[PDB]
């Protein structure tokens, strides 16, 4: 397996993703810098250094795109399974292992949708451009 | 912390043009903070203009939306979310303001046999917004239109029909010729039900007639005329004009048209330039007093020539 | 409400009705003064001189039509119910009230549906005649 | 008064053509009136002539109708009512006369390779009338059919479909090729039931035969003939008659024919006045005994130049 | 009725049965005179000489191809329901009557169906072949 | 006599290019026949050649066959009858061989929203055998795919819908774009299963884009130059290279085709050689390592003259 090749996909994949995220208009407009109360449980003010923060920070994201009922959504929650995928043969690469968060997020969904699915989205937009930006600079597992 | 917010109302359901004001109390860690600290936000993507926001107490802040824009949906969500901040910091609870255009437009036709009359109406401006009904409802008053329709408590549901070009096809079969129709679309939504304008229509007067029947076209050349003649449609019994269009027969009628407001004629003489050529007549008729639609163009005759 | 209005939309749809009993084939061709027994409690001999009078014969024949499985008759009863209306219009301006026959018609019906429903809609037409006749002259409540 | 009328009988079905009479009794206020006083009615629009009245008896009146035609409908009535009257007035009872043309003609095809038989036929006559079912209904003979058909007793119902045309067709699958198929319209009213003339069809005599095939056209210019040659179809294994259209190729073609009744001539030999044209050739077949119908024509076939 | 067209009609039909079993692609290429074992009860060998031996072996070929699954088979034995009844037909002229056979055919079809349908076929055909060279010559009751 | 014939196997299932064989038994009036006096028949049409014969044994012969043609189906009959015989005399009963092609040619294209990917295939070599099931199955590896693709002992049934076409499409919703997807065609047949070579396809190199959109032609008079300009479709991510179409724009347009390599082109210069006429332009791509389809053209460009 070529890790030059699966280094090249994963940077791929993440601007796919991002680029979904742009098509969906609602979220385009909002700043992922300015803080809201009571979504703390979506990864957003952490830097995102290590691969096993990545992996962690991806499958919160994850859980939290499943509860959500658009259909854009489940196709980036689809992608991202395949962005942790690369990032566990990037860290088997390396000779590193990684491993497998409050429940509020159920009643978050069924008070305020809106803010879920949005701030949802442009958080990880936030995540994933962070991301992009430090896999030129070699990651530490 | 302890943070929430409180709308009131929790959410609003309003038409196009209509003003919609929010009511709003921040409690920050089991305390209401100031109203000056208050500020509004617009789908967490714009804050609301300050100008639009109103002291209502120490710990109430309001916003008021003055002739509203029906809500652009983003897909799944047909309402905006308004919010209720702590300066920067906005919370996840909102207020959902929903603005649906009601503004649509019933038209009514009678059919050329007064035997039934169809209703058309587009749902362009609905069906956005689904989870929700919208249907036809009518009242009809034994006889005529009031001079200002009004949405009457007492109302019936009429079937409507999905056509292939997106409009709503209602028919009423049988007529009551002379009683007045009032009608208007309801939509029913969760939050509660809002009625479009009230339109009043009598049956008589939305009459499209048949063509008129047995037009003939011929040249007198004693007198160097085009005679064209016609009987009127069975219905209406009321007095009728008549249309006549006339040209030259080619590819392409360079048309010249002649009006009759006479009711009881049948025929029109019209003296044109060539004898010889073959001229081809509609006839069209409308009721004299305007309060109807004109008829078809009757089926073409022709003069000859050998 | 203008009345003269009201006076010239009476005469237009009795015009009307009188069309539409023409263009039913089955009863142009009958006689509506060449007398049928067994149907005389279908108003025909009468004058009808009196807006209660011409209220009474409509009534009559709108109970008649209503009975009746055609298309044809219940358009005529939908224009008949007009009609009575507009005479009750009519006796209003004026300051004058009108008022609310035996049921053998049942057994005529069951027996001789061709003579019932020729004969009142040949019978409607000569009284809607006499009465579009008598609307020129002033007409007695 | 008590007045009543009696028929008998009270309702006739019959066909065009046939003949029909009525008696009346006319019981005046408890008495039978002469019958010199009745006189008939059709439909209450026309006295019927006085020359199809019969003096019975002294209290029976009667009228014949001869040479009947098809009962015209009035919208929903079917039948014509006669009526029994005294003198210019007459009651609301009534005798219904029901006439149908049940001159229904049924047309059968076998197909080119012998297996089934479809039949078709037109209600034209018999749509107006419902209330009564209409189908066709056949008996098969061992072995061919009788010199002239009969509706027989015993009978079996065929399913028949509707066709966009208007037409009902009928298919036989699997066929007995010499069998006599006896088949007609039957009409099942509430009154009684109608036959239609009855017409026995032998499969093997309705065959229409698939084109001739490999059909073939050159100039042979050693002697200036157009050789026309074609393969007879598989089937039928009877004699045949060949027919050949030939023309010059162009817009639109003006044929000239040859027939051939030589039943194992394979090819014909034409002489034609040009021998650089391109010619277009088709060839059709039939039984020679004329038993059958024309195949449609082959396929064209050109000839060539250069 | 006509004995000299119904001599021509039996050569005709037997022609068209004829036919029929040659447009069956299965069965031209199988020799009839090649035998094959436990199909015995099957028309072949036999010369068929008279009236009542053309019907009995018609009879059997009918009994056969009423139990083959095929509709090119129900249309062959409707063929062969009319070759009888002309051969009883031609009987009668020459004032003649005919009468009305293991049942091992039930396990032949249930165990080998292409040999019982191209052997019965096969056979049919060849029988066939052998009434209508029989037939210019005037045959036995 | 009692003869009967035992075949080893009595049924043979197979694809198209395998070998098959047959042993017999014959046991002629209850004993057993040398092998030597065994024949083997084709259909009872045709002895099979000598030498695909084989003594195993004193009693027991063997036939081969060797690269398997699909069997061609005779009506209801869907597989060969292989016979044991005793010489000249053959047996009632046979040997059923059913060889069918197996080779479909699965083949898949994932839209230019990535979104979905839609795969096809035809059952042209299938559709004759029916009493059997044919089903498309696949296997998803969560990360590529591999070197050789393999029938995996685990795998789920695909809904494919027949369409105008002949062909079968199968669409998976929502994809996993780098997931490798192994799909193959399973035949479960009454006496087993066969399944296609399996094919792995990986969603991301199967995207055909979208057109280049807001493609422009114009003429710079000042250079004498035909400038096209277009903006890449939205997907996908990686370089893509553009193929440029042009000509003069008329009745039959005779094309002139430019290649752009560079991945941030997004313009191209050509050369033309008249100034005063109406090109018209259209523009495609295709992923710059060839993985993946060709969009379709652009919207034609025109220049304009006056
Ligand atoms: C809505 O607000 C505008 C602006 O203040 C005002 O003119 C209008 O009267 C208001 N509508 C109602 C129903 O009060
Ligand atoms: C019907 O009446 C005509 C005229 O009297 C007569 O010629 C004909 O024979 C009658 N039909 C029958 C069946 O008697
Ligand atoms: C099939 O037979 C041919 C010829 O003997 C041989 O080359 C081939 O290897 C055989 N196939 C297998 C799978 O053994």
């Amino acid at each position: 397996v070529p890790i030059q090749k699966v280094q090249d996909d994963t940077k791929t994949l993440i601007k796919t993703i991002v680029t979904r995220i742009n098509d969906i208009s609602h979220t385009q407009s909002v700043s992922a810098k300015q803080r809201v109360t009571g979504l703390d449980f979506i990864p957003g003010l952490h830097p995102i250094l290590s691969l096993s923060k990545m992996d962690q920070t991806l499958a919160v994201y994850q859980q939290v795109l499943t509860s959500l009922p658009s259909q854009n959504v489940l196709q980036i929650a689809n992608d991202l399974e395949n962005l942790r995928d690369l990032l566990h043969l990037l860290a088997f690469s390396k000779s590193c292992s990684l491993p497998q968060k409050p429940e509020s997020l159920d009643g978050v969904l069924e008070a305020s949708l809106y803010s879920t699915e949005v701030v949802a989205l442009s958080r990880l937009q936030g995540s994933l451009q962070d991301i992009l930006q430090q896999l030129d600079v070699s990651p530490e597992c | 912390g302890t943070q929430d917010v409180v709308y009131f109302p929790p959410k609003i359901l309003t038409s196009v043009g209509s003003n919609a004001s929010f009511h709003c109390i921040y409690k920050n860690e089991n305390q209401i903070i100031s109203s000056k600290q208050i500020v509004w936000w617009r789908n967490l993507a714009e804050k609301i203009p300050e100008i639009q926001y109103s002291i209502v107490s120490d710990r109430v802040s309001k916003v008021t939306f003055s002739n509203l824009k029906a809500t652009r949906p983003r897909g799944k969500f047909t309402y905006d979310a308004v919010y209720c901040c702590n300066e920067q910091a906005c919370h996840h609870r909102y207020a959902e303001l929903y603005v649906i255009d009601v503004n649509i437009n019933i038209s009514c036709e009678t059919d050329g046999y007064l035997t039934k009359m169809t209703c058309r109406w587009s749902p362009s401006t609905i069906q956005s917004l689904v989870g929700s009904t919208v249907q036809l409802r009518y009242h009809r008053r034994s006889l005529y239109c009031p001079d200002s329709p009004s949405i009457h408590p007492t109302s019936e549901p009429k079937n409507c029909v999905l056509q292939r070009d997106g409009f709503y096809e209602c028919v009423f079969q049988p007529i009551f010729l002379l009683s007045g129709y009032t009608m208007w679309i309801r939509i029913n939504h969760s939050l509660g039900s809002l009625d479009s304008p009230p339109t009043c229509v009598l049956p008589d007067s939305v009459v499209k007639p048949l063509p008129p029947s047995n037009v003939k076209a011929e040249i007198t050349v004693n007198t160097g005329l085009l005679k064209v003649s016609w009987e009127k449609p069975v219905f209406p019994e009321n007095n009728l004009q008549f249309q006549i269009r006339y040209g030259l027969s080619g590819k392409e009628i360079q048309w010249k048209t002649h009006e009759v407001f006479d009711a009881k004629s049948k025929s029109a003489s019209l003296l044109v330039s060539d004898l010889s050529a073959v001229y081809v007549v509609q006839v069209r008729c409308r009721r004299l007093d305007g309060l109807g639609y004109w008829s078809n163009w009757s089926s073409p005759a022709y003069t000859l020539v050998m």
